[PDB]
């Protein structure tokens, strides 16, 4: 399973969520930004590590980070 | 679903594949092994005789060809044995595949020995 | 899940074929295993170093055994000019009778290989005369290898495991190593030379039978304890001495004559004896420097805390560096590999020009093989030095324990470092390539008198400073009225001058504008490879494209296509890109070495002087010309003894080309192809009853770069070794 | 049979003049391998004047093609259903282009 | 002379190479007419060859054991033995023209950064401003050392760096 | 008494060329594919 | 909103059968089953290759990985304005519902979700790799 972390520089633009091809991230209530939205990664067991989320994030630097960890059958994207 | 095809789903092809010894579902793995070995060693005896390095020296071409065929059958039986040792931890079990590999060894050596006489 | 690999349960739970390759590639990276502590790390490293020692001594015992049983060593020593050294016999049942006839060269019973490794000259110089001595040496070294293997097993046992304080004791280890392992070993080698190897060259057998009854000097130990040490330099070997006999012999055991023996064209044994004796005394004195449990001695942390200059030009100086060398193993391995690579370059540079062993430098294929071998060894070891330095920065560097010292101030001005390395690389590339292309255009248009030929007056100035009377500068060793010339004249200069004013040896070869252009190409290759390696070491913590690069590690594939795309961004990938330049640079130095020595050995150095100033002269007169007998090793008319080097030449071209596949084509093509193969196997009847246990996937990106660079380098080495050995052995 | 076809000459500067080699016919230039000479002899061309006239003609046709481009983009640009008449396009190209081409060439 | 090199006017392989090139040119010449254009071209080639060898022997070049001109790159040795026109005067000529180009480019960059569209002046060149800076850049070493001595040649540490600096 | 006999290549070369590589690859293949308890 | 259930007797879309379908992962490990309710009969692109007619009403397809179900969900959601949901099916018959596991799609905020894997700091405030050496495994410094 890979390691996906969310950092407090998130501005709740929801871009990372709508970029993941695997439905790993979601938006939660929060009070740290004007949008009152923060990302969260409750389903990192299905994450393949494609890093579309990191591409979609506007902040400098990134507020979502994917650390490629141990591989499984789900993280390798195997249909077999 | 699976792509419907007159090659993958032909009746006479299905009966022919059901008649071959890898599919009969109720014969012993030793019998499957000796039949598969009597087929494959008999066919493998050929090109070692006709094309091997001793093919033009008379009286020794068939001897060296069958001896190399028997060595290759022994290597194949060792491959079957280590495949069964790595795979399962009636044909698809450890005891059944070990009986199948021993039957392939016996049938392949018998097929090479029968091809030397023929 | 599966057992293998037992050090990583993250790899053991991998359902793919990636598990096997990553268990192989991560077996010896002990710092990142499951449950690895620091004491366990040092203990496994200590046992692994024992294992390397045992493999080295088993390798040497095998060389000795195959020379003693299959070589012609007892026949080689009688006429070492006209008899080829035999490495080992050939038993290849795939052979035919022309190959058995052609590899039965002489004087052998069957097919044998002719050695280029130079072990006969070394063994004959250090005193071997018979095969039985080599058998005794092989049995002794197999016994020593078994002892080191047992000690590697032994120091892992729980009553024999050393503590962490034993490994981090730096003063005791430097004192014992510099005293014992250097000075006592050099003193014992002086003892070997004086007691055995000098009398064997005098025609007298000194073995374990009679060494307690044969005096090395006719007055033993009375000049040594009287202090009359000049008595051991009296009556050296005459300039008409036949090596291995008593004709023209001497009595001295410790001289300093300079130059070469006249017959063997090699260094004097008494000079090497007083060499090892002097440096033995120097290392035993140097090993009494640091503070062990005796009150006297230097304290290394106090030395590092002292050397901080005023005005703050180095900041905090060397403060806090003792806890970054002693606590880190990658820093120590980087220092060790930097030193050993530079020393290996030194070994090659001083063994081609000052050949130590008897009847070396008349065996030309041995010269070329030894130089090329140790130069490529040095190149790989230097790239490993910079790689483990980048690994130090990623894993072991603590910035709070280095606040203001020299190592942090290197990270502070890293952009100026990389920029000035970029400037010298671009300068040397533009002007060296421009001068070569200019001279190629002048040679093409029929006017060689227009071509830019810059004379190397600085290195010729150095050669005149060392005593070479060809360039007419006449200063400091070349002028008779010099102070250094007059002071060194009685003792070591008359051999050095006779050997440096000979144009038939490799001692300070005559140089010119081709040598100019190639030395600046060598500077280009060194500064460019240093640019990639230093830039990988310094941008390892992070760059502006990737500020958190230290959080991913040393060897990660990429960071994805975002931010413009980040391919080959890790420090491992900078190592990967720098191995190509290392191979390039050592290829330049060995093309240059080999072609200048081929033109020396043939006689026409004018051919090199005329053709080395333009790259078409290289391609025509070194690569095309010297590969005629190579590629004629086998042909439709027959074969000869060079057919194995022709097959190895094509073999290297093939492995090179196959590595281009892994370097050019990348993963996702192959992963889609393997998915179609998985479908094809699971749908084929009577073969889908057999099914894989590990799921087949493509090679990973980092694995692709390693496999491509591996095939690339192996094909590079085999191609050039085949060409070099075949040309130098076939034409001489 | 004893003259090498050459139709490129270099100017005498920086020594590149050596490229003008002895191709025969009292000429010095670069031997060409495009095969234009054989194509011109096969077409019945005998003088340099006819080749010059063909050069002027081809230049005129180039000017006509660039005018046709500018015209059919900026002044009178065909509609989409003109381009989609593929049956008519095949008829006109098979008759007029290949057919009348090889007819006029046979002529 | 220097490094055992003979002068080219004294070297014999120099004259041998001159004679060999004239021999190749006259072997190519002797298969044409007298007043034809290949004959005129080859005679101009031979004239330039003789003039080039006379000019190289005139300038005091040093030839080697193969008869080719060698250059001396040491300021004091070349100024002592009269070889300053081959590296030393060419290196200061190059530094003049290279610093010319660099100073004109730097003044163009600083001139176009002070506008509302610096990139748009970088793509589409302001030709009058470029020609003005190109003519004014002849006093570039004086202006360069004056910008060096005022501290306006350098940017301070307001530069872009990485988090470990 | 060091010299190995004249038949020693004809036995030792096919031994470490075929038989010990086969035993080594078979033992390593069985060790790779073993399930953890 | 409550968690829905899998009806195995749901009619599949009209499709002639591809070679890019299921493999032995469906029989040995898992396969994922998508379900949506259509408004009309209309052709869509199958993510495994080819075209297929969906039926008016409920539909049912089974794929081999999660990304195929997300690709079909994104296609049916952005082009046809539909609300699908895909499940996880084991060879025992165990059914695991997900997407939307909240019931509301994750591209908009909903109360009741608990934030997981959120570091409450910047990325420059991570520790150095020297601080996490000699743990039980490899650790990136962002793990703590
Ligand atoms: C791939 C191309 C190729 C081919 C066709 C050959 C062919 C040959 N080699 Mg050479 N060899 C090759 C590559 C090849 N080699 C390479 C790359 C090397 C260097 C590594 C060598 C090194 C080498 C050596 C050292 C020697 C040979 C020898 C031989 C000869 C006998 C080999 C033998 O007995 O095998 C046994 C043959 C088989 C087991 C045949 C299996 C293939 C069958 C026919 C496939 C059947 C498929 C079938 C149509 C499917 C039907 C399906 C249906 C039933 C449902 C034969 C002419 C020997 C010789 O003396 O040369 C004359 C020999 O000593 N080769
Ligand atoms: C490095 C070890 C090694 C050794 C010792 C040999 C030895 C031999 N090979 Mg080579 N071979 C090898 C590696 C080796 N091979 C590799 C790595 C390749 C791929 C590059 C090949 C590719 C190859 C081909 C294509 C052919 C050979 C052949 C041969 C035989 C030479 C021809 C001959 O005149 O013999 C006379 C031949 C005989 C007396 C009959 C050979 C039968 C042997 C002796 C049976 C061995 C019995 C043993 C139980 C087998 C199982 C061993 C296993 C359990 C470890 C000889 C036995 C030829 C051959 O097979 O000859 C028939 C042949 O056609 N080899
Ligand atoms: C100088 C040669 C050398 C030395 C001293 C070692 C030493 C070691 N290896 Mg390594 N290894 C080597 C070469 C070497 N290897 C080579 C050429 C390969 C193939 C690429 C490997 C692949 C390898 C694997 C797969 C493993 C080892 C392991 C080990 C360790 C356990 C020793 C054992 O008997 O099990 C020991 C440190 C094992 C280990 O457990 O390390 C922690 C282990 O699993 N090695
Ligand atoms: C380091 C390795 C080494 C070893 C093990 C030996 C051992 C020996 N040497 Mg050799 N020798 C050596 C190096 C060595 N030497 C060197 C470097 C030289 C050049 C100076 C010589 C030149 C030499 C000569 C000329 C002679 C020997 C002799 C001897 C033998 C008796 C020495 C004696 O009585 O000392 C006295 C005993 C002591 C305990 C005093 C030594 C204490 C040392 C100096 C201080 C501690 C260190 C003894 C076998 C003699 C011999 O008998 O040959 C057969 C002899 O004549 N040696
Ligand atoms: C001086 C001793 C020395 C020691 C004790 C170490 C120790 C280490 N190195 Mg270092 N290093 C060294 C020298 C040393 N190295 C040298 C000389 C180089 C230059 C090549 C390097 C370059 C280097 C890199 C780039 C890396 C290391 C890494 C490592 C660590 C793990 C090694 C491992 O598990 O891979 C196991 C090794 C293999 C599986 C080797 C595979 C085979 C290679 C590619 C060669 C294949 C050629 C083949 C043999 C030719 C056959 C030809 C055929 C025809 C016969 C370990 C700390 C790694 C690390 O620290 O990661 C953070 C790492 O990434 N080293
Ligand atoms: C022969 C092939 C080749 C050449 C010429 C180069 C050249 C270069 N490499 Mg590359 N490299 C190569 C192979 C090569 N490499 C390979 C196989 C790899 C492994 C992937 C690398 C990996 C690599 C790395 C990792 C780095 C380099 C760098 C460099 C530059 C070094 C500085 C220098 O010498 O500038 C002199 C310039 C040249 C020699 C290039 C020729 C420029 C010509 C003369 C100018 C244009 C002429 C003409 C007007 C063009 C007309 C074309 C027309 C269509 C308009 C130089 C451009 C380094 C760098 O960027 O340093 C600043 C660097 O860090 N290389
Ligand atoms: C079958 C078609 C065909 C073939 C084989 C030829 C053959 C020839 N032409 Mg002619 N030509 C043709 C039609 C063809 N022509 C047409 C349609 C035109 C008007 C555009 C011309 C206009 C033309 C001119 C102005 C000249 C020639 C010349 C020549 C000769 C020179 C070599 C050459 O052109 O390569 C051979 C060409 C081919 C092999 C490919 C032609 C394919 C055509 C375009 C499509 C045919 C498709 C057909 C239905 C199936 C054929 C499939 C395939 C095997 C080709 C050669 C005899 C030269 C000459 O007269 O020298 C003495 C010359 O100056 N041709
Ligand atoms: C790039 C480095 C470099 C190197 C290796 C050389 C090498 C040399 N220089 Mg040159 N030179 C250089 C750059 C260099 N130069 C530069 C940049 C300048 C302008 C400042 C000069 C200006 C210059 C003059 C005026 C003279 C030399 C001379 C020499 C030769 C002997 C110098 C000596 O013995 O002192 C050791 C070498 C150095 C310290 C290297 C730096 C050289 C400095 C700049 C000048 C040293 C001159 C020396 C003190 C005078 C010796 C007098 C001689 C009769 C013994 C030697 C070949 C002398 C000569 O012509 O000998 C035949 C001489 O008279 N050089
Ligand atoms: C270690 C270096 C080394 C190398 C590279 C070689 C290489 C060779 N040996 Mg020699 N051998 C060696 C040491 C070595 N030997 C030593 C020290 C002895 C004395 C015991 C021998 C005794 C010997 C005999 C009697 C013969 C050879 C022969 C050969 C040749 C054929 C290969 C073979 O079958 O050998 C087999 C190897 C042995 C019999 C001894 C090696 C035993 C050591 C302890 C193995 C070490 C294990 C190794 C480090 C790791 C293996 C496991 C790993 C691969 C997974 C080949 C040139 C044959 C030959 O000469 O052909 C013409 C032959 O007949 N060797
Ligand atoms: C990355 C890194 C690293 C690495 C680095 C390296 C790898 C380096 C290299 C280095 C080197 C590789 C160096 C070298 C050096 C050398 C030198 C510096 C030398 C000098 C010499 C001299 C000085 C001499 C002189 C002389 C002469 C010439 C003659 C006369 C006499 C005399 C002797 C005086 C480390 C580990 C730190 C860590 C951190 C990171
Ligand atoms: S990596 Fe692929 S899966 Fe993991 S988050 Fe970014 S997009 Fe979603």
């Amino acid at each position: 399973a890979h390691i996906v972390k969310i950092y407090d520089t998130c501005i709740g633009c929801t871009q990372c969520v709508r970029a993941c091809p695997l439905d790993v991230l979601e938006m939660v209530p929060w009070d740290g930004c004007k949008a009152s939205q923060m990302a969260s990664a409750p389903r990192t067991e299905d994450c393949v590590g494609c890093k579309r989320c990191e591409t979609a994030c506007p902040t400098d630097f990134l507020s979502v980070r994917v650390y490629l960890g141990s591989e499984s059958t789900r993280s390798m994207g195997l249909s077999y | 679903g699976m792509l419907e095809t007159p090659v993958t789903s032909a009746p006479i092809v299905a009966t022919y594949l059901s008649n071959l010894p890898a599919y009969r579902t109720g014969v012993a793995p030793v019998l499957r092994g000796v039949e598969i070995g009597l087929a494959h060693g008999f066919l493998l005896a050929g090109p070692f005789i006709k094309l091997g390095p001793l093919r033009n020296v008379p009286e020794t071409a068939e001897i060296a060809g069958s001896l190399s065929a028997a060595g290759l059958v022994l290597i194949l039986a060792l491959c079957l044995s280590i495949y069964g040792s790595a795979q399962f931890q009636p044909l698809f079990s450890a005891d059944g595949w070990s009986e199948f590999a021993a039957g392939f060894l016996v049938g392949g050596e018998a097929g090479v020995a029968w091809a030397y006489v023929c | 899940h599966k057992l293998f690999p037992k050090f990583s349960q993250g790899l053991a739970q991998d359902p793919t074929t990636r598990r096997i390759w990553y268990g192989l590639a991560m077996a010896h990276d002990f710092e990142s295993h499951d449950g690895m502590t620091e004491e366990n790390l040092y203990q496994k490293i200590f046992a692994s170093h024992f294992g390397q020692l045992s493999i080295i001594f088993l390798w040497t015992s095998g060389n000795l055994f195959h020379v003693a049983w299959q070589g012609n060593f007892e026949q080689w020593v009688t006429d070492p000019v006209h008899i080829r050294p035999i490495a080992h016999a050939i038993w290849d049942p795939h052979f035919g009778q022309p190959a058995v006839e052609a590899f039965t060269r002489g004087g052998a019973s069957g097919p044998v290989n002719i050695s280029t490794s130079g072990v006969y000259q070394w063994w004959y110089t250090i005193g071997m005369r018979t095969n039985q001595d080599l058998y005794v040496g092989s049995v002794f070294l197999a016994l020593v290898s078994a002892i080191f293997l047992f000690a590697g097993w032994l120091h892992l046992q729980p009553n024999f495991q050393p503590s962490l304080s034993w490994f981090k004791d730096a003063e005791s280890r430097l004192n014992h190593h510099l005293s014992g392992l250097f000075g006592v070993s050099s003193l014992a080698w002086t003892g070997h030379l004086v007691h055995v190897a000098i009398p064997e060259s005098r025609g007298q057998h000194v073995g374990w039978d009679n060494f307690l009854s044969v005096l090395p000097h006719p007055q033993g130990l009375t000049p040594f304890f009287t202090g009359n040490w000049a008595a051991y330099a009296q009556s050296p070997d005459t300039a008409s001495h036949v090596f291995g006999t008593a004709q023209g012999s001497g009595q001295a055991i410790l001289t300093f004559l300079g130059g070469f023996h006249p017959q063997t064209q090699s260094l004097w044994l008494t000079d090497m004896a007083h060499h090892h004796l002097a440096i033995a005394v120097i290392f035993i004195v140097a090993g009494h420097m640091y503070r062990t449990n005796f009150g006297i001695g230097h304290r290394m942390q106090a030395i590092l805390e002292a050397h901080t200059p005023p005005s703050g030009s180095l900041g905090a100086g060397h403060k806090g560096l003792f806890d970054t060398v002693n606590n880190s193993l990658h820093f120590q391995l980087g220092l060790a590999l930097a030193s050993v690579g530079t020393i290996t370059s030194l070994v090659a540079q001083h063994m081609y020009s000052l050949p130590p062993y008897a009847f070396q430098a008349i065996d030309f294929t041995t010269q070329a093989a030894l130089y090329t071998h140790h130069q490529y060894i040095a190149g790989f070891i230097m790239c490993g030095a910079f790689a483990h330095g980048a690994i130090f920065f990623i894993r072991d560097y603590d910035p709070e324990q280095n606040k203001g010292n020299v190592l942090a101030r290197m990270l502070d001005h890293k952009e100026a470092l990389i920029s000035h390395l970029s400037w010298v690389s671009l300068f040397l590339g533009f002007h060296t390539l421009g001068l070569y292309v200019h001279n190629d255009v002048m040679q093409a248009f029929g006017t060689p008198e227009k071509q830019i030929l810059i004379e190397p007056v600085f290195a010729q100035w150095i050669q005149a400073a060392h005593g070479k009377a060809l360039y007419g500068f006449d200063f400091l060793l070349s002028s008779k009225t010099s102070a250094a010339f007059a002071n060194g004249q009685s003792l070591w200069l008359p051999g050095w001058l006779d050997a440096i004013n000979n144009n038939q040896n490799s001692l300070f070869l005559t140089i010119g504008p081709g040598d100019f252009l190639v030395h600046h190409a060598i500077a280009l290759g060194l500064h460019t490879t240093t640019l990639i390696l230093v830039k990988g070491a310094l941008d390892a913590r992070g760059s502006k494209l990737m500020p958190d690069k230290k959080d991913f590690g040393y060897s990660f594939p990429c960071d994805g296509p975002g931010r413009g795309g980040t391919c080959d961004i890790s420090a491992y990938d900078a190592f990967y890109l720098a191995v190509f330049w290392m191979l390039n640079t050592i290829g330049w130095v060995t093309f240059y070495w080999h072609w200048k020595h081929l033109t020396l050995w043939q006689g026409n150095v004018a051919q090199f002087d005329e053709s080395s100033t333009y790259l078409m002269g290289w391609l025509r007169d070194y690569l095309w010309l010297n590969s005629s007998q190579l590629i004629n090793g086998y042909n439709p008319f027959g074969m000869n003894s060079l057919s194995v080097w022709a097959w190895t030449f094509l073999f290297g071209h093939l492995i090179y080309a196959t590595g281009f596949m892994f370097l050019i084509s990348w993963r996702g093509y192959w992963q889609e192809l393997i998915e179609t193969l998985v479908w094809a196997h699971e749908k084929t009847p009577l073969a889908n009853l057999v099914y894989w246990k590990d799921k087949p996937v493509a090679l990973s990106i980092v694995q692709a770069r390693l496999v491509g660079l591996a095939h690339f380098s192996v094909g590079y080495i085999f191609t050039y070794a085949a060409f070099l050995i075949a040309s130098t052995s076939g034409r001489f | 049979t004893h003259i090498k076809p050459s139709a490129q000459v270099v100017w005498p500067i920086v020594g590149q003049e050596i490229l003008n080699g002895d191709v025969g016919g009292g000429f010095q230039g670069i031997q060409i391998t495009s095969g234009f000479f054989q194509l011109w002899r096969a077409s019945g061309i005998t003088s340099e004047l006819q080749l010059y006239t063909t050069a002027i003609g081809g230049l005129v046709m180039a000017a006509a093609m660039f005018f046709a481009g500018w015209f059919h983009y900026h002044k009178a640009a065909p509609k989409l259903e003109w381009f989609q008449n593929v049956e008519s396009m095949l008829n006109h190209h098979l008759g007029g282009l290949l057919g009348l081409g090889s007819l006029a060439w046979a002529g | 002379d220097i490094a055992g090199l003979t002068p080219c006017s004294e070297s014999k392989a120099y004259a041998k190479l001159e004679k060999k090139e004239l021999k190749t040119l006259e072997k190519r010449l002797k298969q044409y007419e007298a007043d034809s254009a290949p004959a005129v071209a080859l005679k101009a080639t031979m004239e330039r060859t003789k003039a080039r060898f006379a000019n190289y022997a005139k300038a005091g070049l040093l030839c080697g054991n193969d008869g080719l001109p060698h250059l001396i790159a040491d300021p004091g040795l070349a100024l002592k033995y009269g070889h300053a026109g081959e590296v030393f005067i060419p290196t200061f000529g190059f530094l003049y023209v290279a610093g010319y180009i660099g100073y004109v480019g730097r003044q163009y960059l600083i001139a176009v950064k002070g506008e509302a569209k610096p990139t748009d002046k970088e793509i589409i060149i302001d030709v009058p401003l470029a020609t003005k800076l190109a003519w004014q850049g002849a006093g570039w070493p004086l202006a360069a050392v004056q910008e060096l001595q005022r501290g306006t040649l350098l940017e301070k540490e307001e530069n872009i760096t990485v988090s470990p600096r | 008494p060091f010299v190995p006999p004249s038949w020693a290549p004809s036995v030792f070369v096919p031994l470490t060329g075929l038989v010990l590589p086969a035993i080594a690859m078979a033992t390593l293949f069985v060790y790779i594919e073993k399930e953890a308890p | 909103w409550t968690v829905p259930t899998l009806n195995p007797d749901t009619p599949s879309p009209i499709f002639g059968g591809s070679t890019g379908g299921l493999l032995r992962k469906a029989q040995t490990e898992e396969f994922y089953v998508i379900t949506w309710e259509a408004k009309k009969e209309q052709i869509f692109e199958m993510p495994t290759g080819g075209a297929a007619i969906m039926r008016q009403g409920p539909n049912l397809l089974k794929f081999g990985k999660k990304e195929q179900c997300l690709a079909l969900t994104t296609q049916l959601r952005n082009k046809f304005k539909l609300t699908p949901c895909f499940y996880r099916v084991f060879p025992d018959g165990k059914v695991q519902y997900l997407h939307p596991a909240d019931g509301v799609y994750p591209e908009k905020v909903n109360a009741g979700r608990v934030g997981a894997n959120q570091n409450m700091r910047r990325i420059g405030q991570n520790v150095n790799p020297i601080k996490v050496k000699f743990s039980g495994r490899m650790m990136s410094p962002a793990e703590i």
